[PDB]
C-alpha cells in the first residue's frame, strides 16, 4: 500500500498528458456513421438548415461524440506520458489484474462543428485502496480527460475505474 | 420550463449483434468483446455486449428524443451496472430530478434481464 | 415468375444516378486502410502522393464501391434493380447470399472532395443450379460510377442467392 | 526489366474475428454474415466470413506492396473459391503473367488451409 501511493505520487508529478491531436477533424462522414448507428434521427446532426434553427452556426457534432474523435483505433498505442499506462502497470504487478469502468461524467461545454480539430490530455486523480468490493479486493483510479480546440477548453470527463484481484488470485 | 417529476416516455432497444457491433465500432471502440463472442466468452463474459461509448450516446439520444431539437446537453453522467449482451433487450425510462435556471436535469435508467444496465444524470437546456 | 420479374426490371433500364452518401474523404480512407492493412503512403500523405505523381492524397482504387454503400441508415431508391430481386428469393426461402465474382476497372484515381454517383442495371439472373451450399440462382450487376459526367470506375460482379441445405 | 514470372512476396493474413468485422465495417457492408456468427450459421455458412469488398482491398494491398506507391491499378478482377472464415489464415501469392509496355498484369492467389479462397487478375502501370 505504502509503495503504491509512492508509486502513484511520482506518476502525478509528471502531471496531464501532453495534447494528442484527434486522428481527424470532426467530420460529417464519422457523424453520419454514428447517428446511424446509435439510430439517433436528431436533424441538427444532418441538416444545416434544422441546426441552424436551433441556433448553432451550421451542422453540430453529437456531444456524446466527443471521446470518439480521440479514440486510438486499431492497434492504437498511448504516448509516452499517458499517466494510464504506467498505472496499470503498477497494479497488475500487485496482483490486480482485473478491470472494470464504473463510472464515466462527462461535461459539454459547448457543441463542435466539423472542421475543427479536437486535442486530448488525462490528468490522474484520486487513487483509493485497498476496498473491498463485489468483485474482489481493488482500488479505484480517477483520470480527469480534457479536450480542446486549440487551447481552448471544449469538453472534460471524469473517468473511474476499479483494479481488482479476480476470484482465483 | 418542464417540472420535477415528469417522465419521459420509454424507448426500448433491441440487442441484436448488429447493433451491438455497429455501435462499437462507429465509436472507434475496436474493443474484442463488443464484437468477438470468442473473446468475450474467453475473458469470462456471457457473450458480446454493448460498450461505455453507445451508453453516452443512447442516453443522449434519449433525452434529446423527449426534449427535441433545440435542446443542449451540458453533461451525461453514467454509473455502469450489469452487461447489455447480445439478444437482450434494455429499456430506457427517465424522470426529470431537478429544475435550477433553465437547467433541467434528468435521471435516466436503462434496465434489461440481468437489472439496472446503465444509471444516468442528464442536464441540458430546453 | 422468375424471369418475367427479371424482363420487368431490366425494362426499366439503368438506375438514375444516385449520389454517394459522403464525398470522397479521408476519414473514411483512415478507416478502410487502418482495417485493411495498406500503408500505402499516397492514400495518407499528400508528399508521399505527388513524390507518385498525384496532386495530392487520392482514395484507394478499390474503395470504389464503399462511398455509394448504403450502410445502416441508406434507404434503396424505388429505382433499385437489386434489391427487389433479392426480396423475392428471400421470400422464396433463398435466404442464403454470398458474392462470388467481382471484376472492377478503374479510369482514374479519385481525390478526396470528389463526389461520386452510382448507376445500375441488373444483369442476367441464371439458375436454378446445384451448388455446395445448395440450390441457387446466380444474379449478375453492371455498375458504373461517375463524378459530375465523367465515367470513373465501373464494376460487374456476381452473387448467389441459394436456399441453404 | 520487368519480367514475365516475376514472383511477389508472400503475404500472410490471420482472419480473426476482428479482422472480418472490422474489415466489413470499413468497407460499409453491414451484412449480418459478416460480423454476426448466428446468422452466417443460420445460412449453412460456418462462421463469419471476409466480406468480398476487403477481398478486393486485399488483393490491391498486396500488389501495391510489391509494386510500390507509383503503381497505378486500372483493374481487378477475380473469383471466390472457398469462404475466408474466422480463424482461417490466407496466404496470398503472385506472379507477373504479362508485361506489355507499361502496362503489367499480376496473378494473385490466396489459399487457406481447405483450398484456393480468391483468384485474381490485377492489371496495372508501374513507374
Ligand atoms: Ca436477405
Ligand atoms: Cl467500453
Ligand atoms: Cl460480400
Amino acid at each position: 500500500v505504502s509503495d503504491i501511493q509512492e508509486a502513484v505520487a511520482q506518476i502525478k508529478a509528471a502531471g496531464p498528458s501532453k495534447p494528442r491531436l484527434a486522428r481527424d477533424p470532426v467530420n460529417q462522414p464519422m457523424i453520419n456513421n454514428w447517428v446511424e448507428a446509435i439510430g439517433d434521427r436528431n436533424p441538427i446532426y444532418v441538416d444545416d438548415a434544422a441546426a441552424r434553427a436551433a441556433g448553432h452556426p451550421g451542422i453540430v457534432a453529437p456531444p456524446a461524440m466527443i471521446q470518439v474523435w480521440t479514440m486510438m483505433g486499431l492497434g492504437g498505442v498511448r504516448p509516452k506520458d499517458d499517466p494510464l499506462g504506467p498505472i496499470i502497470k503498477l497494479f497488475d504487478d500487485a496482483g490486480y489484474i482485473g478491470v472494470v469502468a464504473t463510472n464515466c461524467e462527462q461535461t459539454y461545454h459547448r457543441y463542435l462543428l466539423p472542421g475543427e480539430q479536437v486535442s486530448i490530455s488525462a490528468e490522474l486523480g484520486d487513487v483509493v485502496g485497498p476496498k473491498q468490493t463485489a468483485l474482489g479486493e481493488g482500488w479505484f483510479i480517477n483520470q480527469h480527460i480534457v479536450w480542446q480546440v486549440g487551447d481552448e477548453d471544449v469538453a472534460e470527463m471524469n473517468w473511474r475505474i476499479l483494479k481488482f484481484k479476480p476470484a482465483g488470485s | 420550463m418542464t417540472v420535477v417529476g415528469a417522465v419521459l416516455p420509454e424507448l426500448k432497444l433491441y440487442g441484436d449483434p448488429t447493433f451491438i457491433v455497429s455501435t462499437a465500432l462507429a465509436t472507434r471502440d475496436f474493443q474484442d468483446v463488443h464484437h468477438d463472442r470468442d473473446k468475450a466468452v474467453a475473458q469470462g463474459s456471457k457473450d458480446i455486449f454493448v460498450n461505455i461509448l453507445t451508453d453516452t450516446g443512447l442516453v443522449q439520444r434519449y433525452v434529446t428524443d423527449w426534449a427535441g431539437p433545440s435542446a443542449l446537453i451540458k453533461s451525461i453522467g453514467l454509473r455502469l451496472g450489469v452487461p447489455w449482451y447480445a439478444y437482450d433487450t434494455v429499456t430506457f425510462s427517465g424522470e426529470v430530478t431537478a429544475v435550477n435556471d433553465g437547467l433541467i436535469t434528468v435521471k435516466v435508467v436503462g434496465r434489461n434481464t440481468l437489472g439496472d444496465h446503465v444509471t444516468a444524470t442528464v442536464e441540458l437546456s430546453m
